[PDB]
């Protein structure tokens, strides 16, 4: 029944230290093994290390000199520190649970993307893609770094929502689009609001889309 | 430090039997796990301890390990099983394999559905202008996108994503055209032309 | 009925070297979780001697506390070096073990280890390919014993047993007559500088004290190391309370306490009678071995 939830900055400068936290919910640290695993964009899985409640650890030997994993039983979380970071550390970082030290990972978190870059965070502009079944949407323009999440009507509208993958522009800024298909009858009478969340800039926009 | 090698790219026609190999020295002395990863989500354990199945995993999934080689096999492979597959030495000195993309052949061609939005008036008030060309639900996963201002190819300012797999096994893509407000207003129409497997789908907008 | 049997003296490490995959529950053993190397010792009437001294150290705990040295070589996989000492001893192993460990004639910890994905047979003399669900992650104790640190020299203590010709791997004299043979459950002890000393009768007494291994401390229970507690008029990182014996030696804060510390009943220094004299052993135990008696 456990849920694992990774949190941390999405942007780390080269040579600086990366820091993440996994919050366990619907369960406890208990006697399990808690692991960090990462996946570079387009590449394979690599195990970083594990910890268990007593604080004892075990690290990938390729990384042991730069890795710290710590645990906080009172808060039901555990943390990763990866120091003197490099472009090779750009990756999705996953937390995972296993029963024993043979590291059979049967519960996984959702994954957080951490990009290593000297570029500045930039929060996105949001514009309405008005309807002409009707397609309407939200254009989320010129943000950094990825990701950006979109919901419609505070999550009340899920069927018929396609949030497209970002384009990376020549500027080095990202853009993407969210489109939702609705009844043509509804367009005068229902409210459609897109909610844009860019965590690395702590930006949050709710945009209304009308004809 | 250990290394396990899988093949990239295994191919299989539906209902047939796919087999993913994973090799390393004396791999048969270690227990092996297999994970399936689908686009945009976390790995899922499908086989553990060389051959056991987690509660709730279709029985067409089986595995075996002997000598220098572990094998994950799917009998009667569906479209559902298009994914990446990772083997792991779930034993003392843990390591993952490089991963195998599994493509299941013979799925039917589908043409892109294209929606094209003009510049919003808020953006025009920002003295900017973007046209959005949204391309969904096409298989196979390759398109080319040409933009026209009334008749003639657009000089500059188009950005197109590489195509990416959806949940339903089809692909999606986006094309953006940036213009000055003056370029937007000075022409009578703009077109997004999306070409998929020889045939072209074209939507237009006008100021 | 004692609720702190899993609250171990010393470090409480119950794992054998190179079987590291249940460290979270075995390094240290404590109130929560299952440990294939330790739990069996607490099942009713399976290890009677250890259960009467459960606050003393297991063989594995004694190894990781440097009270007992590891044999040389420390394992053996299944033909010559092992299996001499192992074959004179009659043991039953539950299913799914890859390893089992024992105190050898030199007083060191030896073990038998099966290949990967193999388990020990019920008599622990052979290995066979995995039958059943899962290999366990620890090692099975083949003897009923308990241990303690000791500086008492036993370089002069040798097995003495009336009418016995051979016990285990030790031949005590030359018997020319005919012998009767039997598997016997035999008490033994191990001292500083001695070999294994088999005995006709086990005779023990406990002397109680107020040393750290005479208390168990706890914050659902969680283990607490008493070394964090300040002795009276001295320094310490945490705040503690406990019974009167504890408060006689450590500081006691009934309101700001983190942990409570009771006397570990049965704890103390154990002594054994060897040829009429009381001596302090490193380990004391029972072993089922071949014994040959004159007729």
């Amino acid at each position: 029944q456990v849920q694992l939830q990774e949190s941390g900055p999405g942007l780390v400068k080269p040579s600086e230290t990366l820091s993440l936290t996994c919050t366990v919910s619907g369960g406890s640290i208990s006697t399990y093994y808690w692991s960090w695993i990462r996946q570079p964009p387009g590449k394979g899985l690599e195990w970083i290390g594990y910890i268990y409640y007593s604080g004892s650890t075990n690290y990938n030997p390729s990384l042991k000199t730069r890795v710290t994993i710590s645990v906080d039983t009172s808060k039901n979380q555990f943390s990763l520190k990866l120091s003197s970071v490099t472009a090779a550390d750009t990756a999705v970082y996953y937390c995972a649970r296993s029963d024993y030290g043979d590291l059979i990972f049967d519960y996984w978190g959702q994954g957080t993307l951490v990009t290593v870059s000297s570029a500045s965070t930039k929060g996105p502009s949001v514009f309405p893609l008005a309807p002409s079944t009707a397609a309407l949407g939200c254009l989320v323009k010129d943000y950094f770094p990825e990701p950006v999440t979109v919901s419609w009507n505070s999550g009340a509208l899920t069927s018929g929502v396609h949030t497209f993958p970002a384009v990376l522009q020549s500027s080095g800024l990202y853009s993407l689009s969210s489109v939702v298909t609705v009844p043509s009858s509804s367009l005068g009478t229902q409210t459609y609001i897109c909610n844009v969340n860019h965590k690395p800039s702590n930006t949050k926009v709710d945009k209304r889309v009308e004809p | 430090l250990p290394v396990l090698t899988q093949p990239p790219s295994v191919s299989v026609s539906p209902g047939q039997t796919a087999s993913i190999t994973c090799s390393g020295d004396k791999l048969g002395d270690k227990y092996v796990c297999w994970y399936q990863q689908k686009p945009g989500q976390s790995p899922v354990l499908v086989i553990y301890q060389d051959s056991k199945r987690p509660s709730g995993i279709p029985e067409r999934f089986s595995g075996s390990n002997s000598g220098n080689t572990a094998t994950l096999t799917i009998s009667g492979t569906q479209a559902m099983d298009e994914a990446d597959y990772y083997c792991q030495a779930c034993d003392s000195s843990t390591v993952f394999g490089g991963g195998t993309k599994l493509t299941v052949l013979g799925q039917p061609k589908a043409a892109p559905s294209v929606t094209l939005f003009p510049p919003s008036s808020e953006e025009l008030q920002a003295n900017k202008a973007t046209l959005v060309c949204l391309i969904s639900d096409f298989y196979p996963g390759a398109v080319t996108v040409a933009w026209k201002a009334d008749s003639s190819p657009v000089k500059a300012g188009v950005e197109t994503t590489t195509p990416s797999k959806q949940s339903n096994n089809k692909y999606a893509a986006s094309s953006y055209l940036s213009l000055t407000p003056e370029q937007w207003k000075s022409h009578r129409s703009y077109s997004c032309q999306v070409t998929h497997e020889g045939s072209t789908v074209e939507k237009t907008v006008a100021p | 009925e004692d609720p702190h049997l899993r609250n171990r003296p010393g470090k409480g490490h119950n794992y054998i070297d190179g079987m590291t995959q249940e460290d979270a529950t075995c390094k240290p053993v404590t109130y929560a979780g299952a440990c294939s190397s330790f739990d069996v010792l607490l099942e009713k009437g399976k290890f009677p001697l250890f259960q009467s001294y459960a606050h003393h150290r297991t063989l594995l705990e004694a190894v990781h506390d440097t009270i007992i040295a590891k044999a040389d070589p420390p394992s053996c996989d299944l033909g010559n070096p092992c299996m001499k000492e192992k074959l004179v001893m009659k043991t039953h192993c539950p299913n799914d073990y890859q390893s089992a460990h024992y105190l050898n004639n030199d007083g060191k910890m030896a073990s038998v280890k099966c290949p990967p994905k193999y388990e020990l047979t019920e008599d622990c003399n052979f290995c066979r390919q995995m039958t059943g669900a899962s290999l366990k992650k620890g090692s099975y104790p083949l003897q009923d014993l308990f241990c303690q640190s000791s500086e008492d020299d036993g370089s002069k203590l040798k097995t003495k047993m009336k009418g016995v010709c051979e016990v285990g791997v030790q031949a005590l004299k030359k018997c020319d007559g005919q012998l009767s043979t039997a598997h016997e459950v035999v008490p033994f002890a191990v001292f500083k500088n001695s070999k294994k000393v088999y005995l006709d009768k086990l005779d023990l007494k406990t002397e109680e004290n107020l040393l750290p291994d005479s208390f168990v401390c706890f914050e659902e229970l969680k283990s607490f190391d008493i070394s964090q507690c300040p002795k009276i008029g001295g320094h310490g990182s945490k705040k503690c309370t406990g019974d009167a014996a504890f408060c006689s030696a450590y500081e006691c804060t009934a309101q700001y306490a983190n942990a409570y510390c009771s006397h570990a009943n049965g704890s103390g220094i154990v002594q054994i009678q060897v040829s009429g004299v009381w001596k302090k052993p490193l380990c004391v135990g029972y072993e089922r071995v071949v014994v040959k008696r004159e007729l």
